[PDB]
RNA sequence: CGCAGGUCGCAGUGGCAAGGGGGACCUGACUGUUUAACAAAAACAUAGGUCCCCGCGAGCCCGUAAGGGUGUGUACGGGGGC
RNA sequence: CCGGUCCUAAGGCGGGGCCUAAUAGGCACCCGCCGAAAGGGAAACGGGUUAAUAUUCCCGUGCCGCGGGGGUAGGUUCUGCGGCAACGCAGGCCCCGUCCCCGACGCCUCGGGAUAGGGCGGGCGGGACUGCCGUCCCGCUUAACCGUCGAAGGCCGGGGAGUGCCGUAAUGGCGAGAACCGGCCGAAGGCGGGAAUAGCCGGGGGUUUCCCCGGUCCGCCCGACUCCUGGGGCCCGUGAAAAGG
């Protein structure tokens, strides 16, 4: 509780209630978005802010989806097609 | 414009025969226009609000939505009141 | 020219990536029309940017604006029905960031 | 399992206002056991059970009954009132 | 008490131990790597003396090696007897041609590599005795040693050379490096001590000690330990 | 029981501001519950005195004088007031947006825009008036810039 | 500082808690045995002949 | 709570409502269908509001002015 | 942020807040550490320099032993002195 | 639905084994477990109530996990649909495996966007003072949750640029693809719903805390140490793991 709030792991949000008071709500920070397995950059269509685990996310309509980006997928497909 | 994705989804669902999804997409398009216009008017960005309201008028003509016209009329009444106050103060 | 009518290509981007198709029409320098038949490989007939297709060595003989069953008889003449049904499998572990800079 | 009833001012106010009975039970009794014991012994329906352990080492349970039974009436029936 | 610091070091205290949890793993050759591999990462390792390359073999085995200077991400390395002697390739010492600069040399096959593992270091393949399956190599110290010909080495020199030429300008920089290494920092001179704590400690004008024999027991074996000589004359006699 | 604690909790103010009428000194000893305190509050024997807000008439008068330009001389400054870095940011943004608008509308050749842009970055011009005066004097535009 | 000022740091720590076997305030929470009866490190009761 | 804009969509929820609360203003009426899961609110013109309350009472949904 | 004019006092950073300055010698390069409760230093440490034991089944150290630390290390390195 | 409880860290304990005259002594080995009320990590907020508990009680409005029922999209040899694309859209059911990613990370510095808070002019209501003036103070609020929007940044298609062209707070960018045009993904937070029916200010009636009435507004400004985002730099210093998803 109190040392858990003294640590900076949660966001300190000040909010004014309908009762006229000002309170501090301790809210979670967002989880990191999925990254490409080769470049490490965030994947398009999956970089929305998520604050808890267990939320199903819809991958882009492509082979390998939210695993690799379109650049890596296209280049790998070209290499496999030639090879 | 702003809710063109909603327009495309509406026509795509209607072409595919998904009446339920077409109704949901019509609701989403109305939500897009009305929410964005109302936020603009509350922040007093009247030029952007007027552009959004003109687009909503065109969309309501294109899709036969009465609720869009009703909410646009309410927002235009608010815009008129805001502009009247600005003219009186200035 | 490589990207020509009767050429077997593989789509690299989009939903149908890795799927084989047959070029049946030419639009301009940027676009050509492909239909590796949707019952056969899964690529519906539509235009495609030439940058989003990778040409193969294989090529078949058909006329411009050829139909889907025309492409089908050409592929069965070449014996390429199973090659058209096969989907290209990338090797993702080989690629490093230098290849996609 | 039930040791006794709590007939203090807070317990009486809770009985009259919220349809709750306050009991002192064994320290190892769970909410499931308390609810089943209340239902079996008194033939009422238990809405929910809140439990706490007092500073003197006893388990006290606030048993909120369903909306067809009176906590005050049950207390009068048992005569602990 | 009276036990000296070098005697206290052997107990394995936290201030003398190495924090190897800060590193991803040992930099050694796995026993049965063969074929072609891909250089996927070049990483900094706390407490080590060279950048470390992560090699992903064609069959999926991944291992850590010291990066050859000039090695780059996405490079294709060859492992095995059929590998050409190009930079980054892992070859047997028996196959490696004479005069070649190798590193991470294995004294016996399968130990993971022992010699020429610091940044800027290398071993030189001097000769090959195939009838006793041995390879003569010169180590970074200049010492010439025989190694198992079936052992493995990497072609090139270890990257990161010249790291020690730049001075450790502040005590804080050496402090931060020591925190990643195993060194106890800093060190008190022996003659700055009292006699209970060091053989050199003591007198009003404190002095160092003359060399002790090689048979001296622990606690007495400090300073020069069985040295052949000392000073500039010793260096001259060495050269 | 402490009446003032219950009264402060009921009225939502400080106990320092809760005031109990001396006429209810007899009834204070009979106060048992917050309902009793509410009854006394309803009768008006217990009330909350208004809080003090620091009056701002003197500040408003001084702020008008400061806007006119008084009481900001050399003998009234103790530390840094002007922000050099923020001033540079504003100066660059003003000059760059002016020059970029001129080039976008086509009044300035891109080469002349480049020369003016580099001079602005190199601190040739004191202000936008200096930039406009330089442009008009050296005739870098077909029509004068206001 | 070793006297009264250092005595103020003994307000929140602990070396021992009550032992489940012997009930004394002698169970070392870090060493995980009792300093009185030896529970947690010896199944036989700890008692020495030099103690009366 | 959820907000609906189309009367056709809102009627699907309002018809199954345990109660329909009505709040009136000079230009619009808020109709709030209270279900087990959510409270669905729609702002309508007053004439359409009267028509919807008439239809809901015809379907025997409870209506309350709040 | 600036300019012009007028004007009061003994005193205008008017209270609050708020460096005395300079020359020369010894000494330790510097920042840092130290005798909890009489010593803060010119003592210790320090980066830098240099020497020695060591090619690893090493050198040095701990353990009665099983075994252990340096070592997820390898001479641009580990350990030991000044 | 607030914490423990779960996970692993530095590390520790037990059993087997090896050692030991022996153990209650040691631990490299194998196996299991423990190890954080400041790390990782499921889900609740506003109002009211008591003499004493208040995210726990009550009212209202929700969320999570597990399971079930109905409807639906989908399926029922076989495959979901659209877009050149980035990617978008209800995207069938059950079991098992594998891989990847999130979890998951320093310090310094400077640009941008918000919110908490604070102030200014007007309006309404209430209060303070009585030597002169008529000023001064207070209230005018909006939780979680649902929807929609989305700045930087990244990406897609067209375009095909060297007398250059495009820039920043600053470093600067371009045939290894610029200017320019269109599009995709995408924060805090905004707004609507929640919700004025609450709370608050004022004015009355009753009586044991209930009922009634009015207001709860208009236009601007500053703005964080709180929240979000991006750029640049430093390291002989590289800033955890696992559960879980
Ligand atoms: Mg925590
Ligand atoms: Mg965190
Ligand atoms: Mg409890
Ligand atoms: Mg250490
Ligand atoms: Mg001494
Ligand atoms: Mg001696
Ligand atoms: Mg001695
Ligand atoms: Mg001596
Ligand atoms: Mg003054
Ligand atoms: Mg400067
Ligand atoms: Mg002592
Ligand atoms: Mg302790
Ligand atoms: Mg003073
Ligand atoms: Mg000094
Ligand atoms: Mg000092
Ligand atoms: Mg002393
Ligand atoms: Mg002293
Ligand atoms: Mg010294
Ligand atoms: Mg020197
Ligand atoms: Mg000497
Ligand atoms: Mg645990
Ligand atoms: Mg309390
Ligand atoms: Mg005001
Ligand atoms: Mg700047
Ligand atoms: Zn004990």
């Amino acid at each position: 509780p109190r040392p858990a709030y003294r640590s900076r792991s949660l966001r300190r949000v000040k909010v004014k209630t309908p009762g006229g008071r000002t309170v501090v709500h301790y809210e979670k920070r967002a989880k990191g978005v999925p990254k490409c397995a080769v470049t490490g950059q965030p994947l398009g269509g999956m970089n929305s802010k998520v604050y808890r685990f267990g939320i199903s996310t819809r991958a882009p309509s492509r082979p390998y989806g939210g695993v690799v980006s379109h650049k890596v997928l296209a280049r790998a497909i070209r290499y496999a097609v030639r090879r | 414009p702003l809710c063109s994705k909603w327009e495309s989804l509406i026509t795509w669902a209607e072409k595919g025969g998904n009446s339920y999804k077409a109704l949901e997409f019509r609701e989403k398009l109305v939500e897009c226009i009305v929410y964005t216009a109302t936020e603009k008017v509350k922040k007093k960005k009247l030029d952007e609000a007027e552009e959004l309201l003109k687009y909503g008028k065109e969309v309501a003509k294109k899709f036969n939505i009465e609720e869009l016209n009703f909410h646009i009329a309410l927002l235009e009444k608010e815009i008129s009141k805001i502009r009247q106050r600005r003219a009186q103060a200035q | 020219k490589v990207i020509d009518v009767g050429r077997v290509v593989v789509k690299v981007l989009g939903r149908e990536a890795g799927r084989k198709a047959v070029v049946v029409d030419i639009v301009d320098e940027n676009y050509v029309v492909i239909t590796g038949p949707k019952s056969l490989s899964g690529v519906r007939r539509r235009r495609v940017n030439i940058n989003h297709i990778e040409p193969t060595d294989k090529k078949i003989e058909i006329k411009k604006g050829a139909s889907d069953e025309e492409v089908l008889k050409a592929l069965e003449a070449a014996g390429l029905v199973e090659y058209m049904k096969e989907r290209v499998k990338p090797k993702l572990f080989e690629i490093t960031p230098a290849d996609v800079k | 399992m039930i040791k006794r009833f709590v007939i203090t001012e807070k317990a009486l106010r809770l009985a009259e206002r919220e349809n709750k009975i306050t009991i002192i039970v064994e320290r190892t009794a769970t909410k499931k056991q308390i609810a089943d014991e209340v239902q079996r012994l008194y033939n009422v329906k238990v809405e929910k059970v809140n439990t706490l352990i007092t500073p003197r080492g006893e388990k006290k349970a606030y048993v909120k009954l369903a909306e067809g039974y009176s906590a005050m009436d049950l207390l009068t029936k048992l005569g602990v009132l | 008490g009276k036990r000296i610091l070098v005697q206290r070091r052997g107990r394995g205290g936290s201030q003398f131990r190495s924090p190897s949890w800060k590193r991803d793993g040992p930099v050694r050759y796995p026993p049965n790597i063969s074929g072609r591999g891909i250089v996927v990462e070049i990483l900094h390792e706390p407490g080590l003396n060279a950048p470390v390359a992560k090699i992903r073999m064609e069959n999926g085995v991944e291992f850590f090696n010291y990066a050859a200077e000039g090695l780059y991400v996405g490079q294709v390395i060859q492992v095995g007897p059929d590998a050409p002697p190009a930079v980054g390739n892992v070859l047997p010492l028996g196959k490696i041609p004479e005069g070649t600069m190798v590193f991470n040399v294995e004294k016996r096959f399968g130990d993971g590599g022992k010699f020429a593992r610091s940044g800027g270091t290398y071993a030189l393949v001097i000769g090959q005795r195939p009838e006793e399956n041995k390879t003569i190599v010169r180590l970074p110290s200049g010492r010439v040693i025989e190694v198992d010909a079936r052992g493995r080495a990497t072609i090139g020199i270890v990257a990161g050379g010249g790291r020690v030429e730049k001075p450790f300008v502040k005590a804080g920089k050496k402090y931060h490096r020591a925190r990643a290494k195993s060194w106890k920092y800093p060190t008190v001179r022996g003659k700055a001590m009292s006699p209970y704590a060091h053989p050199h400690g003591g007198g009003s004008h404190q002095k160092g000690g003359t060399p002790v024999p090689k048979t001296a027991p622990p606690g007495q074996k400090v300073g020069f330990i069985g040295s052949r000589c000392t000073g500039r004359g010793c260096v001259r006699a060495r050269a | 029981v402490d009446v003032k604690r219950l009264a402060a909790e009921i009225l939502g103010v400080g106990v320092s501001r809760v005031k109990i009428s001396p006429e209810a000194v007899g009834r204070l000893e009979e106060v048992v519950t917050k309902d009793d305190v509410r009854a006394l509050i309803d009768e008006g024997l217990i009330w909350a005195e208004p809080e003090k807000g620091n009056s701002r008439g003197r500040w408003r008068e001084l702020h008008e004088k400061k806007k006119k330009g008084r009481r900001r001389g050399q003998g009234s400054r103790k530390g840094r007031r002007l922000d050099e870095e923020e001033a540079w940011v504003n100066k660059m943004r003003v000059m760059r947006r002016f020059l970029n608008t001129l080039k976008r509308q086509g009044k300035l050749d891109p080469a002349t825009w480049r020369q003016l842009y580099r001079m602005v970055k190199g601190n040739y011009f004191r202000d936008l008036r200096h930039l406009k005066t330089y442009i008009n004097e050296h005739k870098l535009t077909k029509e004068p810039v206001k | 500082m070793k006297g009264t000022p250092s005595m103020g740091k003994h307000n929140k720590g602990k070396t021992h808690i009550r032992c489940p076997r012997c009930g004394r305030h002698s169970y070392n929470v870090t060493k995980k045995y009792c300093a009185s009866c030896g529970w947690g490190r010896s199944k036989r009761w700890r008692r020495y002949n030099w103690a009366k | 709570p959820k907000e609906i804009f189309l009367v056709e969509l809102w009627k699907k929820y309002g018809e199954k409502a345990q109660v329909v609360r009505v709040k009136r203003y000079e230009d619009f009426v808020k109709l709030k269908a209270r279900l087990s899961g959510y409270l669905y609110t729609i702002r309508v013109p007053p004439d359409k509001a009267e028509q919807l309350i008439s239809e809901l009472k015809a379907k025997n949904v409870k209506v309350e002015e709040v």
